[PDB]
This record gives C-alpha cells, structure tokens and sequence, in this order.
C-alpha cells in the first residue's frame, strides 16, 4: 500500500523505491548509455561491455563475483537496448548488502584486464549466432540499419569484423564517457527506501555529471536485402513516426492494435485483425502478418512486418499495406477502435503486471523525465485519443517515405519503392 | 512509455553471464504455428530455448 | 526492517471451497488490477488407451473453434474484444485451460469457461480441418530436438506403461479418430470432483464462488456408468533407445533414473541435489572453471555445449536426471563428469555446497511465483497433485530441515547403483554402451 | 630495522648476482625462473612487446650455450639495469590461486 | 576428463584393452588368439621354476 | 515423426517378477540385483581359492 | 660437489678393514650424507631464493 | 600441504573413514588368510586346518 | 608423405629416434643415458655367450 518514492539527488543521480513484502528483493540500475552512442570508431563495444559484467574489478576478483553471487543464490543480469542499458540483480532480502556492493563495483569501477577481454572476444560470435537463431531479429536489426543514417542504425550485436579487434581501452573510453552519474537511475523494490539512501550515497562519490551525449539519428529510405534459400521469406516495411509523449504516438499504438499487433488466442486464426483477414483471403494460410512500432526519444518507426511463402510474398505485403490505405480513406468504425484501446489497456496492464517488467518500466521512464506515470494516467492518455488522430497517423504512414528490410528467397518480394 | 512492454516492437536482449537473453516484444511469434510451416533454424550451436526461470518439481 | 520472519507471512493465503457437485474453487486476492481464471483438469495423456491416444490433445486444438452457445468465431471475437488472452495446454497428467483478463472483465470470462467445459461444439468439418492441421503440426514439431529426446526418454523409461505414450499421439492413429470417440472421452473424463476452478490477483473469493455456482454447477458429479479410473504404481524399465542420423550437427542426449512420486518429501532434497549439479550454456560469460562443478566441467577443455538437470515427477513415479548437447567427439567425456557428479553427491557432500543449493532452491521457488499466471497455475497444478496449497512458509520450513547427510542418504537411495533409462538422438556413436553407463553408476573405491 | 645496513644487504646481493652466471649470457633474472603451471599462466598475460623480447633473450642464451661462449663483457646485463617485468603478473596469478584455494577449503 | 585419457601408460592400456573397437559378432575362434597370449605367460612362469633346478 | 516411435515388447526376455505393468519395481530391484551380485560374489570366491 | 666427495669418502671407507679411524669417518660421512640431502640443501635453496629477491 | 587443512576437509575425511575401516578389514583378513597365520587363525570358531 | 610416416612400425622409429625434438644446447652428460642402453645391449649378448658354457 505505497506509491513509489521517486527522488533526485544533488549528484544528479536519480533514485526510487517501491516497498513490497515479497521475499525476493530485486534492484536495478539504469544507465542512459546504449548502442546508439557508439560511432564508427568503436562500434560494437556495448555488446562486449554487457558481457564484461563478471570480469574482475578493482574491488573484487571475478571469482569473488561469480562465486559470491552464486553462493548467495541471487543472480545478476544485464539487459540492453538501443536506448538504455540496464544492469539488474535479484536476491533474498537479507543478502542485498553483499550483492549490491558487487553492482557498485561493476558499473563505477570496472577495470578491464586485457587478457580477460581477449578471452571473451570469441564468445561474441556465439552470442550473436544464438541471437540470430530467432528470425525476426535478423531482419529488424537490418531494418534499423536501413532506416537511419546515424545513431539508431548501430546494431546491438557486434559486427563480424570487430569480433577480435575490440580492446580494453575502447571499453574504458566508453565507460567514463557514458556511465555518467547524471545518466544513471537506481530502482529498488522490496528493499526499503532509506537503506537505498545509504547505498546510493555510496554511488554519489563516483563520477561527474553530463555524458558525451552526441548524435541525433537522421532518417533515411534505403533498403537491405539478403537473398537466401529459405522458403519462408520474411520482411518489414516502415515509415517515420513521431515519438514520444505525443498524442500522435498513442495514435500509432492504438493504430497497430487496430491492425492486431499480436494474437490473444492460442492455436487460433486471428479472426478480428484486418491484416490477417486480408492476407488469409489473399493467399494460402501459411503466413503471419502484424504491425510494428519502434519508439525512441529522437524518432519512432511504424510499419507492417510479415512472414510468408516466397512465391506469395508480393501477394502479401501488397495486401496488408492496402489495409492501411483503407484507414487513410477514413474507413474506420468506432467499435473496433474501442476494442483496440481495450487491447492496449489490458495488454499494458499485463506487461506491467510482472514485477521484473515493471522494474523495466519504471527504469525506462525514470530517465526521460523521471516523474513516474501511474498506469491509470496512461489509461487517461489512451482514452483521450480520437479516431481522427488515428486517421492522421495512418495518413502519415501512407504519405511518408518508406524503408524496407527483407530476408528469404526474395524471388517475388517487391522492392521498397514500388511497395 | 518508451518501454518495449508499453509499446511492442524491437527486442531488448537480456544477454548476460548468468542468464539467457530471451524476453522482448512482438515481433510476431507462436501465432505463425497455426499457419503451415514455422520450421525454425536448427542447431547452429543453438541454445536450448525457454530458459527455465519457470522451474517446477 | 523486512526479513523472512515477516516477509514470508505476508503472501496471502488462498481460500478453498467446495461446490455441491464436488468442483473445488480456489482464489487468492492479491490487490491487482488483473486476474487469470482457469480450470486445471486432472485428465492427462496417461489415461488414454492406445485406441484413443489423441483425443485430449485434439480437444485442446478445437476447444476454441466452436461451442453450442456460439460459433467459435464469435467466441474468439469476444475474447479479443475484451483484450483477454485465452490460453490452454495439455500434459501427460494435467490438462488445463485458463483465461487472461482484467478483474473488471472477470465475470464475463468465467461463464465462457463453463461453456468451454460443458458443451464444446464438435462440427465434423471442423474435425476434418483440425486433422490436417495436426498432421502438419507434427512435422512442424519434428524440427525440434529436445522434445524428441524427452519423448524417447519416456518411451524408454516406461514402455508398456500407459504413461509412456506421447501426448500428441501416433501419426497413424490421429486420422482414425471419430467424433463419437471424442464425446465418449468427454463424458468419461471431464467431470467434477476432478474439475478444479482457480484464480488469483484482483479476484474476490466469494464473488468467484457465487459466480461459479451459476455456471460450473451444471457439471455432472456422480459418475456416469459409475466409471472409476484404475491407476497403478507403474514399473520403471532400465532400457535405452538410440536414434541416429549422423548428419545432425550435434549429439543430443538425456539420461534419467527412477524418482520419488509427485507426493513425497524426498523430492525436496533431490531438488537441492539438482541445484548442486547446476545448469550451464556456452553463451554464458560465467564459464571457465567458475560456477557449478558440472557446469565447471562443461568448460575447461570445453566439454558440454549446453545442458540442464531435471526431475519430471509424476503421481506414480518420476524421472530424475540430466540433459545435454554434445560435440561428436566429447560424448563420452561429458558423461564421465556427469555420473561422477552424481557419485560425488552419493558421498562426499560438503555442507556448504548443500547450503548453496538450498539458497538456489529458495530463490527459484520464490522467483517462479511472481505474476498472476504462475500462482494460478500453481494453485491449479498444486490442488490436483497435493490437495491443499503448500504455503511458501511450509516449503522453507521444510528446506531448512535438509542436511548434507540427508542429501547423501536420499541421493544414495535413488541414484546410486541404479539402472537408468537412457535416450540419445544422434549423431551418437561415442556414447558408451549401456554396460559402461551402468558400470559408471557406481564407484569401486566406495 | 634495515637502513644503512640495507645498503650492506645489497653489497652481498650484487655479489650474488655476479656469482650467478645468467647475466653473463644476457639473461634477465626473470627469464631464468622455472615454469610451473603458475608461471605459464603468468607468461600468457605478458604484453606482446614484452613477450617477444623474452623469447629472443632466451633463444640467444640457448644458442650461446652450444657454442659454450660467453656474451661480450660490455653486453653483460648490469645489476641495476634489470627490469622485473614478470613480478606483477606472477604475483597476480599466485594471488588468484591462493584466493581460490582459500575459498575451496571453506 | 577421465584419467585414462591423460596418463600415457593408461593411454596405451586404454587403447590395447579397455576402449578399442571390435566387431560385435566375433565368435569363439578369435578367442584362441588371446589364449595364445595367455599360454606364453604360463610357459614362462612355469618354465622359470624348472630352470631353478635343471 | 517425433511421436510415432514406440518400444517393441520385451516381455519374452524379461524377468518373471517384473513382467506386469502394475507393481512397483523399487522393492524387486534389490532382489534382481542381489541375485546376480550373489553370483559374481561366489565366482570371486572360487577364483580366489 | 661436497656430497660427491662424501660419496668418495664412503667408497674409500668401505674399501677398508674395521678400525676406529675408519669407523669414525664412516659415522661422520654417513650422517653428513643424509644431512646434505635433507637439511642443508633446502635451506640454502631458500637463502638463494632470498638473495635474488623472490 | 597447508591448504588441505579446512573444515570441509574434516567433513570429507569423516565421510570417508568408514570406507577405510572396511578396506582395512579387507586387507587385514585377506592377509591373514593368504599366509594362513597360525596365531590369528586359531582364535576362529571353525578354521582349524592347521595342526 | 615419406614412407616412415605411413608405416606403423616406422612411426615409432620416427618419433622415438629420427624426429623427436631435443634441446639444442645439450651437453656431454645427456649422452650417458643412451650409453646405458648400449651397455645393456652389450651386457646381454656378451653375457649370453657365457651362458653357452657356464
Ligand atoms: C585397498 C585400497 C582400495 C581403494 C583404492 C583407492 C585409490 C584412490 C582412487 O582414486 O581409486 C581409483 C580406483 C577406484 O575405482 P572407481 O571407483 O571405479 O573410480 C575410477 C574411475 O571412475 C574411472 O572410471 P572408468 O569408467 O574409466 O573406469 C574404467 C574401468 C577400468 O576397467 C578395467 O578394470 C580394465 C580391466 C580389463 C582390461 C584387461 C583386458 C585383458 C585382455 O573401471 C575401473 O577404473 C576399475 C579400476 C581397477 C584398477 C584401478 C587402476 C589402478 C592400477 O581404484 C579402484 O579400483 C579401487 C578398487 C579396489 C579393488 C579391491 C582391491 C583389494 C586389494
Ligand atoms: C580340436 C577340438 C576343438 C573343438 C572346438 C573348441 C572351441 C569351440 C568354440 O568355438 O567355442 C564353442 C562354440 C560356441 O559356438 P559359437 O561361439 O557360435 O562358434 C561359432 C560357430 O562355429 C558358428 O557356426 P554355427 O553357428 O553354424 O554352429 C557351429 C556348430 C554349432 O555348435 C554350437 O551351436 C555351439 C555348441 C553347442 C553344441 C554343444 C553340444 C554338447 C557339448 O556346429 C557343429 O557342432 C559342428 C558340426 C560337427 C560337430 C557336430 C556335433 C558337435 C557338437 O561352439 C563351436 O564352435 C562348435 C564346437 C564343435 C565341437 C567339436 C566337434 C568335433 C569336430
Ligand atoms: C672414469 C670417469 C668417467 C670419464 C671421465 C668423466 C666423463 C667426461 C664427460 O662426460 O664430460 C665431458 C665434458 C665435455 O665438455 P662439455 O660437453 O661441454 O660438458 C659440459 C661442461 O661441463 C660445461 O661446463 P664448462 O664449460 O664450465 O667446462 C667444465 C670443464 C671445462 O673443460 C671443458 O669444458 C672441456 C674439456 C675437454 C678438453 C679436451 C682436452 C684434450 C682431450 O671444467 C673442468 O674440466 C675442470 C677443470 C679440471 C680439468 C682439467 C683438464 C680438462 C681437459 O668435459 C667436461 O666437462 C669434464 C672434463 C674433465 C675430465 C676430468 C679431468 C680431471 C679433473
Ligand atoms: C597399520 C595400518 C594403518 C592403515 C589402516 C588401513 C588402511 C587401508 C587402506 C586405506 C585406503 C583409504 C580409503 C579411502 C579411499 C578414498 C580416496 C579418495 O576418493 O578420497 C579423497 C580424499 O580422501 C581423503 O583425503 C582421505 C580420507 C581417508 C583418510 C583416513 C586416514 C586415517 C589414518 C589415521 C591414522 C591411524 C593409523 C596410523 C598408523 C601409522 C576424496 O575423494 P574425492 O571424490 O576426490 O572428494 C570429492 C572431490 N573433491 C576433492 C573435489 C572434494
Ligand atoms: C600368497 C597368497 C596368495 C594370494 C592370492 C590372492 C588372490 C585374490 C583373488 C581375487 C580375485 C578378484 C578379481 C577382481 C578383479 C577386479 O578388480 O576387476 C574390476 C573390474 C571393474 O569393472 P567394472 O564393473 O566396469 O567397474 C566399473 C565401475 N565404475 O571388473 C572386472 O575386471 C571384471 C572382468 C574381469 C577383467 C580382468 C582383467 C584383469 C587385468 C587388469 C589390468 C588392468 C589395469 C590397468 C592399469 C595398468 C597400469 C600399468
Ligand atoms: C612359448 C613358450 C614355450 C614353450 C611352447 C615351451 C615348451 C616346452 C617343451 C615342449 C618342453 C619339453 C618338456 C617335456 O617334454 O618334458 C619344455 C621344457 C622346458 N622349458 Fe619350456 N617352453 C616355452 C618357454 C619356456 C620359458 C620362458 C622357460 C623359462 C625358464 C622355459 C623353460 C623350460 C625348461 C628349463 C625345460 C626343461 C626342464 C624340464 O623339461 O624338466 N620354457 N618347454
Ligand atoms: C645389466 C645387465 C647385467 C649385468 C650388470 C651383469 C653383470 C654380471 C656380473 C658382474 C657378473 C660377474 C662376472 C665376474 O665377476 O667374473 C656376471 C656374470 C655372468 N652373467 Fe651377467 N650381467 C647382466 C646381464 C646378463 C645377461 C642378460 C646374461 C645372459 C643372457 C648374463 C649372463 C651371465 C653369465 C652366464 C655369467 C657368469 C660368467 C662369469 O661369472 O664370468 N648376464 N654378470
């Protein structure tokens, strides 16, 4: 029975807490640093830096970190994305005094002994490969590369030529310039707030304010294609979208959920989605079609993503796209819109409902301004949305310049300009 | 509201020394199975899926 | 300050109740906007005879297709309009349905369950479509490696036992089914007491119960034809299966031994032993000699690529064991470490390792329960398996009792000098012949 | 208690360094040390520039040996000339070993 | 990492005896070969104790 | 497929005690193993003598 | 080389008839033979370890 | 040498002592039987092959 | 592909004799071990002839 105690600090460090009575205390640390802050000079550094979490540091040997975190039975984890980078650790309530001390040692004082780094160099290919076992990723990281001249174009995963050439000095240069305390935000949960006032105060002695903070990520309309032997061609095409905090962004969310962003029924053909009901009457059943919506502080992206038979591809994405065109015509009933708004309310409350993803939420929006936004307020923000705003969003999609990325046989897929 | 949970989109990898990176946001999955052939790539030094954070006796 | 002396106690208890038709309702208020009602039926794949192996699985496929109240398109249109995520799954022992929506939407969901429970439509044409959908789905799951391996593991471990046949059913049998067989399966299996309604989150118990009376009360309770299932304490064979296909990139094998049932204390200690054995993957940066001793063995001269320890307990038996991927040349070495670890726990079990295993076990059992779905499923699975619930305080009160001597006694009891079931999906060839494995189950030094 | 007496400790140490003949072949003290597992681990660490010099100094010493020659008198390593390059690495490896062994007994 | 694979004497014993592949369908006749290997030992040991008096 | 396989009956070869698919093998296993270990145990006695 | 000389001492003593002058030198040579290989050598190995600042 | 001292080593040695009683009994009884020691064997209830 | 590396007998002669690496700077003392082998070869054959008459 408590609202989270959001608080800023003179160091510029942001701090928050939300007391519960579940035995697993679970804290997180959120640096604004991400893959985008890499440039051509030191590209792929973040992908290794996320894996450097267990390396020895000035205050502790790596054996002490691994064996300590395991002997406690808690566990460290390192989430990362094109925007934020997010360290996290889970532990029992009585053990935090140990594990958080590791966290203090991981982010603030991480010496990188070069041989240990060289030992981790080969692993990047393995992690990149198991990451590329998932078909959507391999398209969408190419999609960002096809959609931006600059900052956001940078891959989360290390480029193949950089797998052996990353160096500890580049790691440090990325650390002092981007692990600025002003960028940082700390999010506890079952841990009591005042002891966070202590341990964060331990964080305050390190580091000055303001990071290097470059780039802007300009938009572009270029393609990327792969040409493979796989029968299941799969691809996405994307127009620019305003992001975030605009009613327009909410209009893109409500838009993708009018289009049916995802299934609600297991083992069931999606009867309500316009895209599935267009493509299904267009061709054979084997396919999957849904809207996509990237959302980043400089810019957002929106557009259909598909998986289909290679022969049918040009029949599929020329169909679902037309569905969006129908929305450009103003053809949109209020009812299915209400259903979609309900899909965002229910789906958002679901994604929030888990504690870990909740911590991801609080730690995600802690950086943009830090003023916590309760889910009911978000519901006010979606309820505010009008049908005309949605029509304006689809209109911006249809009228906008488009990029595309594709992977498969590619015999029949249309090129981006014709789309 | 930039979170992948608040706005479904690109995956945010949870890759780490102590845990698998599986998480993210749609990006279509599972739904393709009702339609024929979502064959999925096989054994390119593949990890086991799921990652048993959902342990049971 | 927060502490287990306090924190363990604050998790709310479920309130069990019994309907006159013997259906049991359970609920857990959690001060949550959202809740997930479901029906954890005790029907499983082990209850079918060879004549009708695919019935239950088939039902899961066509459950949402149609119902007497409405065509299935209307059903899905309704669940989707509500923003609800209906979901279902089946198991060798535990079939389950459950819905996923806001508490404000709660009543509207519940009636639907009863519909889905009490009168699914069974159009013959719908069956005709779902047949080829299954036939394609089978080859679609053939791409999987791990599932095929556990399927060999059950088929090996039990053979003639009803438990042994796969939930999916034979590819030949599936086309031989008819609607009358399905309806007979419905009348003979789906009925309370065996039904168990459950919910958690924003649900208030008495609302859920008073609502349950209006829909689930139509379920028959006295047995039709007074039929009674005849369960047996089924046998565990020591056999092995060894499929090949050498062109596959990696060997993929699983080894298993007889385990204490779904209702015994010993399981707890075994879990601790499993916690000692420790999972690993090459993708992890925590490799080298670090982490769990078997996980430490995975990387030194680079042995195991990826693996895990498991204990698939059943009401009658269970399967302790391990599961690992292999390079063709290392399949022997990966074995020699594994069994040795078992042997190492059969004796030489230091207290600190057991303590670390208890800590990992606590963290696992608590971390699993976060969210509404895990606790509903926990209530749903738990009631059927145990009756009652199993409040976490009971679990950690029980885990604290565990000692290194206890782990040695029990691991020596269920692992030492046994006759393991073994499964191996190729390219196996360096995998030791069954005598080498059986010899590898016991030390001569001890 | 060492002080001006520590200047006397050195007089003996220098004498010893001379008595040990390795400098004569141009070996540094560090090149000399026996290779246990711990040393070998220490060697892996050494920066590439440092590592290469060590290889050459050793190769010359072995090469000098078959001939039975002794390096020219100007080219003998001076006592104060020596780097002690291997010490930080060997102490680090030994410290890691002692730490792991300390953890492994408890 | 079994010790047989490490120590060279245990390596050679791991080859010649413990691990070397053989056809499974080998019959009773091949056994005679090994028997010869045995006989020689006897012919030594026994004979060794005849040389002590002869 | 991944489910079509099933183990062919081995009842002809099986020990008489464990033939049924009902009784638990956990008690019988000590007897089955105990017989053979008794055999090897006698044989070791003979070889030792 | 002291130990080698001690070995020569043992040989020349063993080449000779029993008498006090021989037996005394035999006692001393034996005890010295063991002390040089047990006590003396490790200690000066340590001293040499410290002369080079190890 | 010094490292082998430690509480878990004590726990381990305590875990392996009975096995040492067993093998020690094996070697002792086996040694007596092989050499047919008169002094130890006579004490036995039945083994009186020696005269 | 030299004939020595294909023949299973010659591989032993190739590794144990002709091609095993040795330190360059080996002195006279390391000869003695080989001499021992030769001495044995001499102690056998020579002695063997004595056996023909003793
Ligand atoms: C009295 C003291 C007895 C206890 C000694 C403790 C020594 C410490 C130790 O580490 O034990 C090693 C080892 C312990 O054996 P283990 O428990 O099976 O573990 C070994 C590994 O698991 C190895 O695993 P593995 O799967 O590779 O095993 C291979 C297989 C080895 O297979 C064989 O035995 C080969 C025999 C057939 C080949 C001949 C072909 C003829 C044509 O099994 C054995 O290792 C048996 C070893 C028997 C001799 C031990 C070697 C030392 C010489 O020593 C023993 O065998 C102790 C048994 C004593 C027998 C009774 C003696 C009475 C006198
Ligand atoms: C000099 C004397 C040396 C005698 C052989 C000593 C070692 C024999 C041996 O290899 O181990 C037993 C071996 C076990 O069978 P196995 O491992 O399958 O041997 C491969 C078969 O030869 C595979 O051939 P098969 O499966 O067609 O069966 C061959 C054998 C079939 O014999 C068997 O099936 C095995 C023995 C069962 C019969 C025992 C009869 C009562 C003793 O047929 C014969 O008995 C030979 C025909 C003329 C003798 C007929 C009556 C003799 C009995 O039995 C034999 O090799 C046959 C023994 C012949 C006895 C001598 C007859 C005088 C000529
Ligand atoms: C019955 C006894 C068994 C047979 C005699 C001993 C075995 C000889 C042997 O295997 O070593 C050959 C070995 C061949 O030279 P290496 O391969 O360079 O040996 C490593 C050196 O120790 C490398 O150390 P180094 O460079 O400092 O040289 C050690 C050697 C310096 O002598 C040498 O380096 C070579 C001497 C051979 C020159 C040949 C002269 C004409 C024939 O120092 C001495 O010989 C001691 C000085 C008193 C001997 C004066 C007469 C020697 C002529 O010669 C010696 O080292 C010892 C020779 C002294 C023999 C006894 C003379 C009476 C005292
Ligand atoms: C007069 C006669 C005196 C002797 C009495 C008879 C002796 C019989 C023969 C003794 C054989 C010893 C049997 C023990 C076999 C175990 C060998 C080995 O496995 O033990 C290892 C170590 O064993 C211990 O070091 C020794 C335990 C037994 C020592 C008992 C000695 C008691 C002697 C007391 C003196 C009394 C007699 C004195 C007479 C002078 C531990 O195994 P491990 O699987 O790796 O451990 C887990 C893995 N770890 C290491 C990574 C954790
Ligand atoms: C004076 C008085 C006279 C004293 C005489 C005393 C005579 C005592 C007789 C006792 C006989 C008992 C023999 C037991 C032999 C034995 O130990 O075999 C062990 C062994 C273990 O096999 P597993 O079952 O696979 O165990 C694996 C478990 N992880 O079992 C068997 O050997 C059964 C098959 C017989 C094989 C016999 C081969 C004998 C050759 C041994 C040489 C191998 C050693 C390799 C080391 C070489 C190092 C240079
Ligand atoms: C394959 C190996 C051997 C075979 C086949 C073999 C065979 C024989 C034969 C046929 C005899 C004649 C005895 C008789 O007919 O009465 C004999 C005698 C003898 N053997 Fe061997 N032998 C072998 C090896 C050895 C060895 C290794 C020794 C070592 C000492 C040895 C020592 C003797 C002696 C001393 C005699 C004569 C003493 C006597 O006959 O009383 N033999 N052997
Ligand atoms: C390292 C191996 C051997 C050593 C060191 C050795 C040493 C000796 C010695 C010191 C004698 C005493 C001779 C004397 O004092 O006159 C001797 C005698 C003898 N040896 Fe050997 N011997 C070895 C191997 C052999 C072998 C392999 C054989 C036969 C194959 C053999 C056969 C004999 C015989 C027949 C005699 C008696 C002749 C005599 O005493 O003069 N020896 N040996």
């Amino acid at each position: 029975p408590q609202d989270l105690e959001f608080t800023k600090l003179p160091n510029g460090l942001v701090i928050a807490s939300l007391e519960n009575y579940s035995p697993v205390s679970r804290i997180g640390l959120f640096i604004k640093a991400g893959s985008r802050y890499e440039d051509f000079s030191n590209l792929g550094t973040t992908h290794l830096l996320r894996l450097t979490s267990s390396l020895t540091t000035k205050g502790a040997s790596s054996f002490k970190i691994t064996r300590g975190i395991e002997a406690v039975g808690g566990k460290l984890s390192v989430t990362a994305t094109r925007e934020n980078m997010a360290y996290t650790v889970e532990c029992l309530r009585g053990d935090v005094d140990i594990l958080m001390e590791f966290l203090l040692n991981v982010t603030t004082a991480p010496e990188f002994r070069r041989w240990e780094v060289a030992d981790l160099q080969p692993q990047l290919k393995i992690d990149k490969a198991v990451a590329f076992q998932n078909p959507q990723t391999h398209v969408i990281e190419n999609l960002h590369a096809a959609a931006y001249r600059n900052a956001l174009a940078n891959p989360l995963y290390c480029p193949d030529y950089r797998i052996g050439k990353v160096t500890s000095e580049e790691l440090h240069y990325f650390v002092q310039n981007h692990f600025t305390s002003a960028r940082m935000a700390l999010i506890g949960l079952g841990v009591s707030h005042p002891v966070l006032k202590q341990v964060a105060e331990q964080f305050l002695n390190m580091r000055g304010g303001l990071g290097l903070s470059g780039a802007k990520a300009n938009y572009r309309g270029g393609e990327i294609r792969e040409q493979n032997g796989d029968s299941l061609v799969h691809a996405a095409f994307v127009a620019e979208s305003a992001v975030a905090g605009s009613a327009e962004a909410n209009a893109f969310s409500v838009l993708q959920h009018v289009l049916g962003a995802g299934p609600h029924v297991k083992r069931g053909s999606n009867t309500t989605s316009h895209l599935h009901q267009a493509v299904a009457k267009a061709t054979q059943q084997p396919f999957d079609v849904s809207a996509f919506n990237a959302s980043y502080s400089d810019s957002g992206l929106f557009g259909i993503y598909t998986i289909s038979q290679a022969t049918a591809a040009g029949d599929v994405i020329k169909a679902a796209y037309n569905q969006v065109k129908t929305i450009a015509q103003g053809n949109l009933s209020n009812t299915d819109v209400q259903a979609a708004k309900n899909k965002l309310k229910a789906g958002y409350l679901m994604s929030v409902e888990s504690s870990e993803c909740f911590l991801e939420e609080v730690g995600s929006q802690a950086l943009v301004a830090g003023s916590y936004m309760p889910p009911s307020t978000v519901l006010q923000q979606i309820d505010s949305v009008a049908n005309a705003d949605i029509i304006n969003a689809a209109k911006k999609f249809v009228s906008g310049q488009k990029s595309m990325a594709a992977s498969g046989n590619l015999g029949h897929t249309p090129f981006v300009d014709e789309l | 509201m930039l979170s992948v949970a608040s706005r479904s989109g690109p995956f945010a990898p949870v890759l780490s020394a102590t845990s698998r990176g599986v998480a993210g946001a749609l990006r279509p999955l599972v739904q393709a199975t009702v339609p024929a052939t979502p064959e999925q790539p096989v054994l390119d030094l593949k990890r086991p899926f799921l990652s048993r954070e959902s342990l049971s006796g | 300050t927060a502490t287990f002396a306090q924190a363990l106690q604050f998790v709310p208890e479920t309130q069990v109740s019994l309907l006159d038709n013997g259906l049991r309702v359970a609920s857990e208020q959690s001060s949550q906007p959202t809740c997930t009602v479901g029906v954890w039926i005790d029907v499983g794949s082990r209850f079918e005879t060879e004549k009708n192996n695919g019935a239950g699985y088939f039902l899961e496929h066509l459950a949402f297709k149609g119902t007497k109240n409405r065509p299935g398109s209307a059903l899905e249109k309704e669940v989707e309009s509500m923003g609800a995520h209906l979901n279902a799954y089946s198991t060798r022992e535990h079939t389950a349905y459950y819905i996923k929506a806001l508490s404000k939407d709660l009543p509207k969901a519940v009636e639907l369950l009863g519909d889905i429970v009490q009168n699914c439509s069974l159009e013959d044409s719908q069956i005709e479509k779902e047949r080829d959908v299954i036939l394609r789905e089978m080859q679609e799951n053939d791409a999987s490696m791990r599932d095929v391996v556990f399927n060999y593991l059950h088929a090996t471990a039990f053979q003639g036992t009803p438990l042994a046949q796969a939930v999916e059913g034979p590819s030949e049998n599936v086309r031989k089914l008819s609607r009358a067989d399905l309806t007979e399966y419905l009348s003979t299996h789906y009925k309370a007491p065996r039904m168990v309604l459950a919910a958690a989150g924003g649900v208030e118990h008495q609302q859920l119960l008073d609502l349950a009376q209006k829909h689930l009360g139509g379920i028959p309770w006295t047995y039709a034809e007074d039929a009674v299932p005849t369960l047996t304490p089924c046998r565990f064979t020591g056999s092995e299966i060894r499929h090949r296909d050498d062109a596959l990139p990696f060997a993929h094998v699983a080894i298993a031994v007889e385990g204490p049932g779904w209702a015994s204390p010993d399981n707890v200690a075994l879990q601790v032993a499993n916690a000692i054995i420790g999972h690993y993957d090459c993708t992890y940066g925590g490799g080298v000699h670090l982490s769990s001793p078997l996980a430490s063995g995975a990387v030194a001269n680079k042995l195991c690529q990826s693996f895990q320890t498991f204990s698939i307990c059943y009401a009658e038996t269970g399967l302790l064991g391990a599961h690992f991927v292999c390079d063709r040349m290392k399949i022997d070495d990966m074995m020699f470490v594994l069994q040795g670890q078992w042997m190492r726990l059969c004796t030489s079990a230091t207290e600190s390792e057991v303590a670390r295993g208890k800590n990992i076990l606590r963290n696992a059992l608590v971390s699993h329960l976060d969210g509404t779905t895990p606790v509903c499923e926990d209530i749903g699975r738990s009631l059927l398996t145990y009756g009652r619930r199993i409040p976490l305080a009971e679990w950690e009160s029980r885990i604290a009792e565990v000692d290194a001597s206890v782990v040695r006694e029990i691991c020596s009891k269920y692992i030492y000098d046994q006759c393991p079931a073994v499964a191996g999906y190729g390219p196996i060839e360096q995998l030791p012949d069954y005598n080498r494995i059986r010899s590898g189950m016991f030390w001569l030094r001890f | 208690a060492v002080s001006a007496s520590g200047k006397w400790l050195d007089g003996i140490r220098k004498w010893y360094y001379n008595a040990a003949g390795f400098n004569k072949l141009g070996l540094m003290r560090d090149d000399t040390i026996y290779e246990d597992e711990d040393v070998k681990e220490a060697i892996r660490r050494l920066p590439e520039n440092l590592y290469n010099d060590r290889m050459f100094r050793i190769k010359r010493a072995l090469d000098l040996n078959l001939k039975h020659q002794i390096l020219p008198k100007e080219q003998w390593t001076k006592y104060e000339e020596e780097n002690f390059y291997l010490e930080p690495y060997l102490k680090e490896v030994i410290r890691e070993r002692k730490e792991r062994e300390e953890w492994a007994k408890k | 990492t079994p010790m047989r694979k490490t120590n060279p004497l245990m390596k050679l014993i791991n080859h010649s005896f413990i691990d070397l592949p053989t056809p499974s369908n080998i019959s009773a006749w091949w056994n005679f070969g090994s028997l010869l290997g045995a006989c020689l030992i006897l012919q030594i040991t026994t004979g060794l104790f005849l040389a002590m008096h002869y | 497929s991944h489910t079509d396989i099933k183990v062919p009956d081995f009842s002809e070869y099986r020990r008489l005690e464990v033939l049924d698919s009902t009784k638990s093998s956990r008690e019988s296993s000590e007897a089955r193993k105990g017989f053979s270990y008794l055999v090897t145990g006698v044989t070791t006695v003979g070889v030792a003598y | 080389w002291l130990l080698a000389a001690d070995l020569l001492i043992l040989t020349w003593i063993g080449g000779q008839p029993v008498s006090y002058p021989f037996t005394i030198i035999g006692q001393v040579a034996s005890v010295l033979y063991f002390t040089t290989i047990l006590i003396l050598m490790p200690t000066i190995s340590l001293i040499e370890n410290k002369m080079l600042k190890w | 040498v010094t490292r082998f001292l430690g509480p878990r080593y004590r726990e381990l040695v305590k875990n392996w002592v009975p096995t040492a009683y067993t093998w020690g009994a094996v070697g002792a009884v086996g040694l007596v039987w092989a050499t047919d020691w008169r002094l130890i064997l006579d004490w036995v209830p039945y083994i009186n092959g020696k005269f």
